[PDB]
This record gives structure tokens, C-alpha cells and sequence, in this order.
């Protein structure tokens, strides 16, 4: 559904972006 | 009936100890760690797979007829036959929300079929794996009983309950199971409770502010609430000591008149 | 919202669904968001609330134009929501504002 | 007299069986060699990784 | 003679009629098959007969007619009624009404054997030989008889390659065979088998069936067997009942009932062809060795070469104990391999797996979801909690309920069933409603690579094709990679396209599912 | 009479048996059943004929991993075992109207010999039973099979085993419930030698009967050690009555009230019952509430706390269905009670100390063994005078087969021998009957 996709893009806390200390360099 | 008090004293430390001992007191929750994340930090089983068994289900096995033994309702983990596992915590002497003997007393007052052990810098509770995970997530990790900075789920090497905190206010860890992420201000568990690294670090929230720690701690301190400020606890301790002495000398109603 | 410096603050719409309108958060000031003003009964309409550190989406602000007995203005349960304020006079503009648009607020104490 | 006094013989088959079945840990000749290294370091006065 | 009656019994669970108007009669020796849909009430009826707690009838009652020793304490079969017993007093005939009429229940309940569904009743840490030895010493035989008996039983269940192997370290069907061997070695008056074959391959299923025929019927013991796999019912019993949603649709001979059953099934869908895009996994010399000082080397994996390709349903067919679960766990980065290389292609780089860490295996493990063969839920939680809060959904709690309902519907539940199931515990579901709930739990996080270890095994052809179409639709509309371990051939023909054959830790060859089928036969 | 205490006796099913029974009717010095059990324990010896045959056939004389080449005797003890029993009975026989019970166990591979009381009336200790049985067995074996004069030493080593050099029976095939008096923890400690597993196996895993057996043995030992003399006799009698024999049905009542409860709920029910019965009263109310409690009856309060301790152990170990919780349950039951009421715990902290001993004895690498091998004749568990051991029997009865030191592994022969006696298999019922038989003499 459009609503489910909207939640997926709006509330996706990607680990690499949030926790760059661990998943990056 | 009998309405139970739980602890003597009028200070905030005594009130917090009473709250921990009270089974009807709803502990304030301060974080949300998913069940699978708690299982991953625990490090006993892989989340999503079934629990290993030690004996067949209680219905399959045959026991002799025992009226008194059958009066007690068993745990679900016992009903299925799960292995007994443990969860261990180390608490800092610097205003950790929960303390070893307080933890053991609250566990034995609030949970069914648990095995609690108390050390100076250690506290472990053992139970059937499913129920152990249930009350580890519900009570031990999500509530005010846990602070990711001053307390830590850790087996194997436990040391730092009496040492000073590090630059971020975190308890000393020789294995560094949990690290402080300054970008987000959150504590992340990079290893499970025994020391093998985790594939994905798990966010256990951010450290509790020290002002709240002063209010929710259960330890007596000169810098915080001192026992001299709580003469009621000292009087009860002295009464227990004198009652023990009189009972060990001659256990009669006449010798207890000097109580 | 910026009311510490100016007299008019700005709230950005972050997510919207029927009765709910959630505002953007600042992941720099949402640190000591201990549960402070948690609802005891059903939340009434036009109540501004911020989700505390209990929930995963800590710091997000939101408001709903209706009342429910289970969820706060941000889709979280009552133990994860602390009430900060309410909308007093001007309404029926939260239902006609798209996502990403900024609405402006004025404190009336 | 010293050599006789300081000798104790301990059988390690119940320990291996308990490790394999109850404790859920595999026992291999490599693990036995590792245990022998550990006990040789620790028996006289040693303290492992401490 | 007549063994047990079943009067007009109606089991209710809060105005939810799980069973109603179920009535049948069984005598000293006869096999009866209980045939029905998934969730019809077969397991409820079997636990009803076994006497498990919480399965007490609400309307009717069941009667057990058996012999009894009024001092020495043994029930026996109603045939031994009128036989000077080994102790003194002989065998009084007792018509034991279950859930009433105590003082016989404990002894009678000892003499009834049940094969639980998906649950293994074994001691785990006590090997294979000691489990059967304990079962024998529990009741009957003696320390010569027990010995030879145990040897011949492990012959029947064909576990001579795992004699001293710790039964906790066994693998699925092997544990089920251990449980069956233990359940025979108790001389029961009735044998309640709930999916006795389980999710076993046809060869081992035939082996277990021969073991059952030799063991129970030869000793004139009644069996109540549920498979909902028509062929097993037809080849084992003479009388059978067919119940739907707790109502007896047909009562008669096994042949006629089973024939009636295959008329009410729907054919498979045969989804359209979908092309793949690039290679995604690569396994070169993966090997898993379980070395012990007391049992030798168990080479679960012996140098398997695999390669997967994006939007593809990959199959892993083989015999029980081949090493399918080990390979699947190696794919999911759950079990490290003893040797070999394993590479995953996130976007354009190949992360070297078999190395722990977020810079490494944890990179790809975020998009890898596996449904284990021995799955589990959180029984202390509701279904909604299991879908949303137990794993951590990325959305506020208010919008998680609708996402959970949508995932349940996509799994193959109707809207009413999904709505009613949300505020329920896994203990209140059926094995095959729990399996779909676990599949939904895997699917709701939407990973890139999905491993399904035996998705079927307790599901009807209708439910199985629902699961098949769900997988196909997800693969088509979400470019999800799938790796399937299964034993149902037609599932592999219609779902998979590049299945592989596993035999003793080897890959033999890889090809189309029809090619693998004609290689097998 | 000197004690005005009255008790009502309940059976293991919670049914009333008798009311207003004098407290001394269950005393070890008055109860006929306790006397009979003590005498039977003293005079009963178990012989392992199969063990003797195996040791002699392989020359396995000498202990752990010991074996003497060339000193092997090939005799059929299990095949004969009626002949040997008859000869042993004839040798041990003193008179015609004489006990001298020798009975065949497991079809010839074991013997259960009861030495006559005449040989024990002129003995200063109980060790005469094992020595007389060993001598009679040696003579019977030498006479039945014509053993050469130069192999009697081998026969002796097979039967007794290293005794002149090692002052005990280590590698022998003859055993008794009581150990050597020279190997006691203290003076009068002979009766605290039966482990928990032996008590559980003898009673066939019956919770109340195992509790009664352990409590009877422990309190009779306290009477023997001189502890239950003068002012302590009342406290030990009340402890026995309320912890072992389920006086006033307190244990069953607490278990029923806390079927779904925890240790804290058991503590609450115990305090409520003590308040309702007048056992404890309010001492004073402090400034911060917490009305302190003082015992109106010190010994009765100790008995109530002991009964509640047993009930708490039963509740926790029936919830977990595991016997590993005993130490923590006792320790923290006492802790919670003390800091809940301001009252002393069971045995004035000795129960808590013994629980700490249990904890460090069964929960670490410096731990050793499990709770099934607990007995009062150990340095770790001797500190409580019969108040911490009986709950371990309930804990091990509630165990669902998750212990390495299970009763089946360690006490099979003991159960097979001592389960034949009615007073040992059901100590609770027969102790109650014996107390009923002497109700009117007080
Ligand atoms: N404790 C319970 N409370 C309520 N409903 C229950 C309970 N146990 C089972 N049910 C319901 O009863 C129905 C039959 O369940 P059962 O386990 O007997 O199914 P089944 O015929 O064996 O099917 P399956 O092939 O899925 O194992 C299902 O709808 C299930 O949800
Ligand atoms: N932890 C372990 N230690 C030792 N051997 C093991 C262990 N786990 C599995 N095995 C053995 O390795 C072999 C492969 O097991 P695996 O689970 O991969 O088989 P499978 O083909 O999936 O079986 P099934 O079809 O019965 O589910 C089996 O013989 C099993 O007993
Ligand atoms: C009787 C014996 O106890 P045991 O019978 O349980 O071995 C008794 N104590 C022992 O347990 C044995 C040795 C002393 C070890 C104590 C070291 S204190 S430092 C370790 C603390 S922790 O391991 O509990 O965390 C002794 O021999 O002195
Ligand atoms: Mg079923
Ligand atoms: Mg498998
Ligand atoms: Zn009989």
C-alpha cells in the first residue's frame, strides 16, 4: 500500500546513518 | 489480612528499596529494547530458533502421585522442559539504580522459580530460559532497575563496581561490552554478556542523568543520602542483631524481655 | 521551535495521517527527555505532546484533532508520551497543511 | 619423599563427559592440549590473563 | 474387544467451537486415521484423548474400557481382563470415564502414549541409547529384554549411525525417530500419533510407517493417527473419520473417506516465469565438521559449492540428515563454517563473510531473514506483540497493528482470521497457524535474502499453495531472494527453478526441479 | 507434663488426624516410632553380593583403580545367595526368638541383614553391626566355597577393604547408613549422616514423607548432641512438629495459599498467620511507619518461620521444577522476613548461614556436588541444628530430573533396602500413629 511505503521511507532508522561509529570506518 | 510494609526508613534510598521490593509497584520504564535484542545480548540462544530442552515435557514424563507437590503450578518453561540459563548484572557503587542485595531481594519477592545469587560486585539470577527472557526484557532491562552507564549486563569478567566512572559516566569494563556513541549520545552493546562480539550492536538507550540517579538509587552514600540521615534503618538492623544474639544465648520469653 | 530567541516559533510537518499531524524533531536537544507529564486519562483533542526517551522515536512532536483513550498525539502509548502544551485558539489549519510545510506558533500563556 | 608427597593422579573422563553432554561443549584433542597448556601455566603459581 | 468410546463431545474455548459432535468407537486392535483441514481440531482431539490439562470436555465425555490390578497397580489392555496377574488379585474390568472416575487415571494415563506435534519428548543430553533404555526401564521388559529391545528398536528407526550421539545435537527427523522409538517402548494400550511422520522425506516416512506397522498392530494396540496427508492415512488404517472445523463431515471406511478428501482440494497456481539479475551469493569450499573425542567426526558439510541469483527461489532437497539445515544456517551467517569462503554482494562489493563484526557479516545480516526448522515464538506475548514489539518494527505503535494485519493477510489469512488472531497467544493457535505466524514474523521486516527451512510439513495442500503463492508474489513485487529447504516435490517443481540435491554433505548436481526429480527417480 | 503446648496432627494429604495432641508425644524420647527407626538404622547392614563376586573375579581388591594380579577368586555368590544368607544368619544368630533378619534383594545380588539387638545392647556404639556382618560373611564365604587358607585375606579385602590400614570401608561391598564414629564432624553427630538423596529414595520421592524423615533424623540428632536440653528442648520439639510433621497443617496451608505465588508472598502469608495466631505482636511504630514486631512466643515464632521456610522452598522449586533453588530460597526468605518484620529468621541466622554454605557448595567451581548430597555431618552444613536440611528434601522431591546427583544415581541400593520398612517408607504416617499411641500418658 501507499501508506505502508510512506511509513517505510519516513520511519526507517538505517543503522549506518544513525551509528556511523560502528558501521562506517 | 496483613498489609506488608517492605523496608524501614524515611529517606529516598529506603523508599526506592521499598519500591523494588513491592510487587504491586509498577517500575517506571525508561527504554524500549526489543525481545530479540535482549536475547542477543544474553547470548545463550539464537533468536528465532526453538528453546533447547533438558527433559521431556512434564506431561510426557511420569511422576509418582504427590498431593503436596502438585499443589504448586509450574512455570511454562518447566512445563515444556527448557534448560536453566542465567542473566548477570554488575552495579556501580556510584548511585546505580539497583544494588546486589536489593536486586536479589526484589527478584525473590517478584519472580517465581528464580535462583538469585549475590556477590559484592556481581548479581546473577537463574531461571528457565523462556521465563528468564520474559522477565529480563520486561523488568530487568526496560525499567528503572537498569542504567546503561552505571550498570551492565555482564558475565565472565566483572570488575569496576568499586572503581570510579570513566569520562562518560560509564562503569569500568575490562572487556568493553558496551561503548558510548557520542554522535547520538546512546550506549551500544558491541558484545554479549560473556564477551563474544555481536554482529550488529544493539542500542540500549542513553545514560540516565545523574540528577535522576540520585533520586532512584538504592545505595547509601556520604555524598548522597547517608545512613546517619536514616536512623530508622540502623535501629532495625540493631534490633535484628540483638534478637539474634538473645535467641542464640537462651531462646526463652524471659531472655527476650531485654530486647 | 525557536521560541527561546524569537516570539514566533516554527513547526515543520513531518508525517500526517487523517487526525494525526507529527512535527519534526531536533536530534540535538532531545537528551534529558525523561517521562515528565504522562497522561493518566484519555487525551483530549488539541494537545501537543513529545515522545520521551522510552520510545524509539524520542523527541518527535505531534498533535491530533480528536481524542482516544489508548494512543497519544504521536502514535505511542501514554507511558511514552509527555504532554508539553495545547493549542488554544486557532485550529482547522492542521487539516489543510501538507507534509514538509511549516506552521507558525505564538505563545499565549 | 618430596616427589611422592607432591603427586596426585586425577582421572579426566567424567569431566569430559560432563563437558560434552551437560555443558554442551565439544571435547577434542586440540582442546585437551589447550587445557594441558593452561594447567601447566597455572599449577605452579600462575594466574591466567590476570 | 471394545477399547474406548467417544460420546457426543463438543469442546469450546469461549464460544469458539473447536470441536462439536465428534463421536467414534475403537476396539482392542485397529488403526483409525483422523483426517481434516489445518486447524480442524485433530491436535485438540488427540490431547483430549491423552488427558492433557485444559482439554476437558464441555458437553460430552469419553470412556476407557481396560483391565486393572486393584493392588499391584497396572491397567493393561481389556484383553488381559480375566488373567491371573503376576501379583495377587487378577485383572478386574474397569470402564474408566476420563475426566471423572479417578484412582485409575494415573495408572491408565501411564499406559497411553502420545507423539506430540513438532515437540520432541526426549532428554536431550542423554544420547540416543540411554533415552530408549530409560523408556524401557520406565515400564516393562528388563535389563536383558530392554537391551535387545533397544537394539532392535534403533534398527527399526534406523539410527545405528547415531547410537552414542547426544540426542540434543540431533537433527529434526532424527529426534522425531528417537521420540517414536521411546514411545513404542512403553507397551501402551493406545498409541496417539500426531503427524508421526512429520516433515520427513518419503523414504524415512516409509521407514517410520513400517516401524509403526510392525510395532503397534502386531501387539494388537489401537492407534489414533492424524496426518492430513491422505496417502499415509490410507496406507495405515482401515477406518477413518473426516472432520472439518470441528464437525465430522464423513465417517466410514478409510478408502472412501480419503477418496472424498482428495475431491475437495484445489490445484496449484503455476506462477509466471520471472528472470533473475546477477549472482548474489557464492560459496566455494564450505565445510562443517563436528569433531568429538567420544564419537568421531560428523561431517555435516563436505565442500559444497553453491551460487544464487537475486530474484530466484532456490531449492535444497535431500534425505534426512543430509545437511540441509546446516547449509541453511551457514547461509544465514548463523553457524560459521569450519572451512571455505562465503561472499555476499550488497550492491557491488563482496563482503567477506565468516568474519564477525558490523564492518563484515553484520552488514549483510541486516537483510537476511531465516525461518528455522524448529521455529519458536514468544509464548508470553500476543500475536500482535510477536509481529511488532518482539522484533522492533520501524514505525509508531499505532500504525504497527495495520502493518501486522496486512502481513498476516499476505501470509494467507483472511481479514476476519487476521483480526481475530492478533489478540491471541501462540499457545492458543495450531501448529500450522503458528508456522504461518512465524513466516509472517520473518517477512514483516522485509529482508533481501530469505531462507525458509521447511515452510510446509504441517499444512494442507490448500495452505501449502497459499504459502507458495505468497512467496511467489513477494518475490515478484519485492525482488526478494529465496532459499527453500523442503521435502514436498510438487512445491519444488512449482515454486523453485534451480533446486539442488543434498546427499551426505554433498551437492551432487544442480538444475531445474524437474531435472532433480528425474535424477532422484 | 511440663509443656502445655498442644498440636493437631495432619496427614500428607492435609486431612486432620487428631487434635490437642501433647507436644511431647512426638518427642524422640517418647515416640515409639522414632525409637524403632533409630534402632533399625543402627542394626541394618546392606551387602553387595554382586560387588563381592565382581571384585573377587577380577582381583579388584584395594580401592580406586587398585587391582592385585594373582589374587583372584572365582566364586558364585549371586548363584548361591540363599546358602550364604542362611550361613550368615546362623552365625549372627544369638537366640531362637531373635531378630537376625537376612533377606535376599534383587534376586540374589544384594543382602539386607539386620543384626540382632542382643549384640547391640552390649556395644558402646553402632559399629558392631557392620563388623559382625563382615565377619559372618567372611566365615560363610570361606565355608560355602572351600577357600584355601591363603586366600582369606583376599576375601576380607573384597568384603571390608583396606580397613586395618584405612580406618573405614572404602573399597568394600558392605555399607550402612551411619559412618564411622571416628569420622564425625563433632560429638553426637552420628545421626546427621543420612544425605537428602537417601531420604528421598527411601520415601519414594514423596515430599511430605521425605521432609518428615529428614526432620526426624535431624532433631533426634540434636537431642543426641545435647543441644535440645533444658531451655532448647521446647524450641527443637516445636521445630520438629511444625517443620517435619506438618503440625496445624501450616506447610500445606502456606503451599495452597501460594500456589501461584513467590517467596515474598510466602513470607507475607507466614507473617499474616503469625499475627492471626498471636505468635507475634507489634513492638512499636517508628517515625517512618514500619511498626516493629516482637515475638509473643519466641519458640513458636521460630517454628512458624521454619514451616514457612519449607513452604517457600516447596513453592519455588515446584514453580521451577528444579532443585537448584534451595540455597537462594532459604537465604532470601530469611532476609526478606527479617527486614520486613524486624524479627529474627529461622534459627536466629543459622539457617541463613547454612543457606550461604549451600550456595557456595553447589553453585560454583569451588562448589562441590549438588543439593542431593547435603547432610548435617559436613563442615559446610552443620551450622543449623536441624532447620535447613528438611527443606532440601522437598526441593529434591520437586526436581524434574535436571540434577546430576539425582536420587536414582546415588541411592538406588539404599532405597531398595530401606523402602521395605514401613516406618522408613512413610515416616510421617507412622510417626503420627506412634504419637497417637502415647497421647494419654502425658
Ligand atoms: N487453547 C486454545 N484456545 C482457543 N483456541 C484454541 C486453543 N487450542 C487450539 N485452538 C484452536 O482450535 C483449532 C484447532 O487447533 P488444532 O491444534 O487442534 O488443529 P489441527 O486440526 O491439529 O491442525 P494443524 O494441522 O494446524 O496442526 C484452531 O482454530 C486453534 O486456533
Ligand atoms: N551440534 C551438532 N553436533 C554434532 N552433530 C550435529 C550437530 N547438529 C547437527 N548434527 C548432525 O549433523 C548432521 C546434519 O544435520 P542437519 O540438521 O544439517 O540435517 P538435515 O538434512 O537438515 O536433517 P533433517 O531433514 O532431519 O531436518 C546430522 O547427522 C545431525 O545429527
Ligand atoms: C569447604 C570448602 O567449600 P566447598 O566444599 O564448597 O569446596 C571451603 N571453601 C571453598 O569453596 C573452597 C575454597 C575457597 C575459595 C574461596 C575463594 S574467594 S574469591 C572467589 C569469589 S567467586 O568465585 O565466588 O566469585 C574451603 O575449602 O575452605
Ligand atoms: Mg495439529
Ligand atoms: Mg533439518
Ligand atoms: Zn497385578
Amino acid at each position: 500500500r501507499l501508506f505502508l511505503k510512506a511509513l517505510k521511507e519516513k520511519f526507517e532508522e538505517d543503522p549506518k546513518e544513525k551509528y556511523t561509529k560502528f558501521y562506517t570506518f | 489480612a496483613y498489609t506488608p510494609q517492605f523496608y524501614p526508613g524515611a529517606t529516598k534510598v529506603a523508599e526506592n528499596r521499598r519500591n523494588h521490593l513491592n510487587p504491586n509497584y509498577e517500575l517506571e520504564k525508561l527504554r524500549e529494547i526489543p525481545d530479540e535484542d535482549v536475547v542477543k545480548i544474553m547470548g545463550h540462544r539464537q533468536p528465532g530458533e526453538d528453546y533447547k530442552t533438558v527433559h521431556p515435557p512434564l506431561e510426557e514424563m511420569d511422576f509418582v502421585e504427590d498431593y503436596a507437590r502438585d499443589l504448586v503450578e509450574p512455570l511454562n518453561g518447566a512445563k515444556e522442559g527448557h534448560r536453566v540459563r542465567y542473566i548477570q548484572f554488575a552495579d556501580s557503587m556510584y548511585f546505580a539504580p539497583a544494588q546486589p542485595y536489593d536486586r536479589s531481594r526484589s527478584y525473590m519477592s517478584r519472580l517465581r522459580g528464580v535462583d538469585a545469587g549475590t556477590l559484592s560486585g556481581r548479581q546473577v539470577v537463574e531461571c528457565r530460559e523462556s521465563d528468564l527472557e520474559e522477565f529480563s526484557k520486561n523488568i530487568l532491562m526496560d525499567t528503572e532497575l537498569f542504567d546503561p552507564a552505571t550498570s551492565g549486563m555482564r558475565g565472565a569478567t566483572v570488575h569496576g563496581h568499586s572503581l570510579r566512572l570513566d569520562e562518560n559516566g560509564m562503569m569500568f569494563d575490562a572487556l568493553q561490552r558496551c561503548v558510548f556513541d557520542e554522535k547520538t549520545g546512546h550506549v551500544m552493546y558491541v558484545k554479549d554478556q560473556v564477551g563474544k562480539p555481536l554482529d550488529a550492536p544493539v542500542d540500549v538507550g542513553e545514560p540516565i542523568p545523574e540528577a535522576k540517579l540520585r533520586e532512584i538509587t538504592t545505595i547509601y552514600r556520604n555524598d548522597g543520602v547517608a545512613m546517619r540521615a536514616d536512623p530508622d534503618v540502623i535501629e532495625v538492623v540493631k534490633r535484628i542483631h540483638r534478637a539474634r544474639t538473645l535467641g542464640g544465648y537462651i531462646p526463652t520469653n524471659e531472655t527476650f524481655k531485654g530486647l | 521551535t525557536g521560541l527561546t530567541t524569537k516570539r514566533i516559533g516554527t513547526l515543520k510537518i513531518y508525517f500526517k495521517h487523517d487526525d494525526i499531524s507529527m512535527f519534526e524533531r531536533d536530534w540535538d536537544y532531545s537528551k534529558g527527555l525523561l517521562p515528565e507529564n504522562t497522561p493518566e486519562k484519555s487525551i483530549d483533542s488539541g494537545i501537543i505532546a513529545v515522545t520521551n526517551m522510552v520510545k524509539k522515536y524520542k523527541g518527535y512532536i505531534g498533535v491530533r484533532t480528536s481524542s482516544n483513550d489508548k494512543y497519544g498525539p504521536t502514535g505511542e502509548t501514554f507511558e511514552g508520551t509527555n504532554i508539553v502544551g495545547k493549542v488554544v485558539k486557532n485550529s482547522e489549519i492542521l487539516k489543510s497543511v501538507k507534509q514538509g510545510e511549516n506552521i507558525y506558533i505564538l505563545e499565549v500563556n | 619423599w618430596d616427589d611422592i608427597r607432591r603427586t596426585v593422579i586425577v582421572g579426566m573422563d567424567t569431566a569430559h563427559s560432563v563437558l560434552e553432554k551437560r555443558l554442551g561443549v565439544e571435547v577434542t584433542p586440540e582442546t585437551i592440549n589447550e587445557y594441558m597448556h593452561t594447567i601447566n601455566h597455572s599449577l605452579p603459581g600462575g594466574a591466567v590473563v590476570q | 474387544m471394545l477399547l474406548l468410546e467417544v460420546k457426543n463431545v463438543s469442546k469450546s474455548y469461549g464460544d469458539t467451537e473447536v470441536l462439536k459432535n465428534v463421536s467414534f468407537e475403537l476396539n482392542e486392535g485397529d488403526v483409525m486415521g483422523v483426517l481434516g483441514r489445518s486447524g480442524a481440531g485433530k491436535s485438540v482431539l488427540l490431547h483430549m484423548l491423552r488427558g492433557m490439562e485444559g482439554y476437558e470436555p464441555t458437553s460430552g465425555q469419553i470412556i476407557y474400557h481396560v483391565a486393572y490390578c486393584p493392588h499391584c497397580e497396572n491397567v493393561e489392555a481389556p484383553s488381559q481382563v480375566g488373567k491371573k496377574c503376576e501379583c495377587e488379585t487378577e485383572y478386574v474390568a474397569k470402564s474408566v470415564d476420563f475426566w471423572n472416575n479417578n484412582e485409575i487415571t494415573y495408572a491408565l494415563k501411564k499406559k497411553i502414549a502420545i507423539m506430540l506435534q513438532r515437540t520432541f519428548a526426549l532428554y536431550g543430553e542423554k544420547t540416543v541409547a540411554e533415552n530408549i533404555m530409560e523408556a524401557l526401564t520406565a515400564a516393562g521388559y528388563e535389563g536383558k529384554d530392554a537391551t535387545e529391545w533397544a537394539l532392535n528398536l534403533i534398527k527399526m528407526v534406523k539410527l545405528e549411525h547415531r547410537v552414542a550421539h547426544i540426542s540434543r545435537d540431533l537433527s529434526g527427523g532424527e529426534k522425531q525417530r528417537v521420540v517414536l522409538a521411546r514411545q513404542i517402548a512403553k507397551n501402551p494400550v493406545i498409541f496417539l500419533a500426531d503427524e508421526p511422520t512429520g516433515t520427513l522425506d518419503p523414504k524415512t516416512a516409509k521407514f517410520v510407517h513400517n516401524a509403526l506397522t510392525e510395532a503397534v498392530i502386531k501387539h494388537n494396540i489401537a492407534m489414533v493417527i492424524t496426518s492430513h496427508w491422505p496417502e499415509v492415512i490410507e496406507e495405515l488404517c482401515q477406518k477413518a473419520i473426516w472432520l472439518d472445523k470441528g464437525e465430522m463431515r464423513l465417517v466410514g471406511e478409510s478408502k472412501h473417506v480419503v477418496e472424498e478428501f482428495m475431491k475437495t482440494v484445489t490445484s496449484m497456481k503455476e506462477f509466471e516465469k520471472v528472470e533473475v539479475k546477477d549472482e548474489l551469493l557464492k560459496l566455494e569450499n564450505v565445510e562443517k565438521r563436528y569433531v568429538s573425542v567420544d564419537r568421531g567426526i560428523v561431517k555435516a558439510v563436505d565442500g559444497i559449492d553453491v551460487s544464487i541469483n537475486e530474484k530466484e527461489i532456490f531449492g535444497l532437497v535431500g534425505v534426512s540428515g543430509a545437511g540441509k539445515t546446516t547449509l541453511s544456517k551457514i547461509i544465514a551467517a548463523v553457524i560459521p563454517p569450519s572451512k571455505g569462503n562465503y561472499e555476499f554482494r550488497l550492491a557491488d562489493e563482496w563482503v567477506d563473510m565468516t568474519k564477525v563484526g558490523p564492518l563484515y557479516r553484520g552488514r549483510a545480516k541486516r537483510y537476511i531473514g531465516m525461518l528455522f526448522q524448529e521455529y519458536s515464538l514468544y509464548p508470553h506475548r500476543t500475536i500482535l506483540y510477536n509481529l511488532t514489539e518482539s522484533i522492533g518494527l520501524e514505525m509508531p505503535g499505532e500504525f504497527a497493528k495495520m502493518k501486522a494485519e496486512h502481513t498476516l493477510v499476505s501470509v494467507g489469512f483472511t481479514e476476519e482470521e487476521a483480526e481475530n488472531m492478533l489478540e491471541k497467544h501462540p499457545s492458543e493457535l495450531s501448529v500450522g497457524e503458528k508456522h504461518r505466524v512465524a513466516l509472517a514474523q520473518v517477512l514483516i521486516r522485509e529482508p533481501h535474502l530469505i531462507l525458509l527451512d521447511e515452510p510446509t510439513g504441517t499444512m494442507d495442500p490448500i495452505t501449502r499453495n497459499q504459502v507458495a503463492e505468497s512467496i511467489q508474489k513477494s518475490r515478484s513485487e519485492l525482488d526478494q531472494t529465496y532459499v527453500i529447504v523442503s521435502h514436498d516435490m510438487d512445491f519444488v517443481l512449482n515454486v523453485c527453478d534451480r533446486a539442488a540435491l543434498v546427499r551426505g554433505g554433498k551437492i551432487i548436481k544442480t538444475g531445474k526441479p524437474d531435472e532433480i526429480v528425474k535424477i532422484l527417480s | 507434663v511440663k509443656y502445655e503446648d498442644k498440636i493437631s496432627l495432619y496427614d500428607a494429604k492435609g486431612n486432620l488426624v487428631a487434635e490437642n495432641v501433647p507436644l511431647e508425644a512426638i518427642s524422640p524420647l517418647y515416640n515409639p516410632t522414632i525409637k524403632s527407626m533409630v534402632k533399625n538404622i543402627k542394626r541394618t547392614v546392606a551387602v553387595n553380593l554382586a560387588g563381592i563376586e565382581g571384585t573377587l573375579a577380577a582381583g579388584k581388591i584395594g580401592g580406586k583403580g587398585c587391582q592385585v594380579p594373582g589374587r583372584t577368586l572365582d566364586i558364585s555368590a549371586v548363584s548361591n545367595a540363599q546358602a550364604i544368607a542362611d550361613e550368615v544368619e546362623k552365625i549372627l544368630k544369638v537366640s531362637e526368638d531373635d531378630d537376625t533378619a537376612v533377606k535376599i534383594i534383587n534376586g540374589g545380588k544384594q543382602l539386607a541383614v539386620q543384626v540382632p539387638t542382643a549384640r547391640l545392647e552390649v556395644a558402646a556404639e553402632y559399629s558392631v553391626s557392620m563388623l559382625s556382618t563382615a565377619m559372618a560373611l567372611k566365615e560363610a564365604l570361606i565355608k560355602t566355597f572351600n577357600i584355601d587358607m591363603f586366600d582369606g585375606s583376599t576375601v576380607h579385602a573384597a568384603i571390608v577393604g583396606n580397613y586395618p590400614q584405612v580406618m573405614d570401608y572404602a573399597g568394600g561391598n558392605i555399607a550402612s547408613l551411619l559412618g564411622a564414629p571416628s569420622m564425625m564432624e563433632g560429638l553426637g553427630y552420628a545421626l546427621r549422616n543420612i544425605p537428602v538423596n537417601h531420604a528421598v529414595a527411601t520415601t519414594k520421592k514423596n515430599m511430605m514423607n521425605a521432609i518428615a524423615f529428614s526432620s526426624v533424623m535431624e532433631q533426634t540428632a540434636t537431642f543426641e548432641m545435647g543441644d535440645a536440653v533444658g531451655s532448647f528442648e521446647r524450641q527443637h520439639l516445636l521445630g520438629l512438629a511444625y517443620q517435619g510433621l506438618n503440625a496445624d497443617n501450616l506447610v500445606i496451608d502456606f503451599i495452597k495459599a501460594n500456589a501461584k505465588g513467590t517467596v515474598g508472598s510466602v513470607v507475607e502469608t507466614v507473617i499474616d498467620r503469625a499475627i492471626a495466631d498471636g505468635v507475634i505482636v507489634v513492638d512499636k511504630t517508628m517515625s517512618s511507619g514500619f511498626n516493629m514486631y516482637k515475638p509473643a512466643d519466641v519458640n513458636k515464632w521460630n517454628a512458624y518461620a521454619a514451616a514457612g521456610l519449607v513452604a517457600a522452598v516447596a513453592v519455588s522449586c515446584g514453580a521451577a521444577r528444579a532443585a537448584q533453588n534451595v540455597a537462594s530460597v532459604i537465604l532470601y526468605f530469611n532476609d526478606i522476613l527479617e527486614y520486613e518484620t524486624g524479627l529474627p529468621g529461622v534459627d536466629y541466622g543459622r539457617s541463613m548461614g547454612t543457606a550461604v554454605g549451600f550456595s557456595f557448595f553447589s553453585h560454583s567451581i569451588y562448589g562441590g556436588g549438588g543439593p542431593g548430597i547435603f547432610n548435617g555431618n559436613h563442615v559446610v552444613t552443620r551450622h543449623s541444628k536441624g532447620f535447613a536440611i528438611p527443606p532440601v528434601c522437598a526441593a529434591m522431591c520437586a526436581d524434574a530430573g535436571t540434577q546430576m546427583f539425582s536420587p536414582e544415581h546415588t541411592s538406588g541400593l539404599v532405597g531398595s533396602v530401606y523402602s521395605a520398612f514401613d516406618e522408613f517408607r512413610e515416616p510421617m504416617k507412622y510417626v503420627i500413629e506412634g504419637a497417637l499411641s502415647i497421647k494419654d500418658q502425658f
